[PDB]
């Protein structure tokens, strides 16, 4: 069909906020790391 | 542990960098409706 091409482009940006995702939460198990050894 | 107050002022550092790379999800996901809503248009 048509208008797919733009469609292509738009899966490229989810992958880079789908990273934000693992970043963001790597980020809170670091403050949990120093409840270990709070 | 050290003074139960040098290490409970760290804590409140690291909480503070979490706001930031969570402020820069929140600016990217409503990037992503402009790109989504100029996709879907006609």
């Amino acid at each position: 069909k048509k208008e797919m091409e733009e469609r292509m482009s738009l899966e490229e940006t989810k992958e880079q906020i789908l990273k934000l995702e693992e970043k963001l939460l790597a980020l809170q198990e670091e403050k949990h790391q120093l409840f270990l050894q709070l | 542990g050290l003074s139960k107050e040098e290490l409970i002022q760290n804590m409140d550092r690291v909480d503070r960098e979490i706001t930031m790379v969570e402020q820069q999800i929140s600016k990217l996901k409503k990037k992503q409706q402009q790109l989504e809503e100029e996709a879907a248009k006609p």
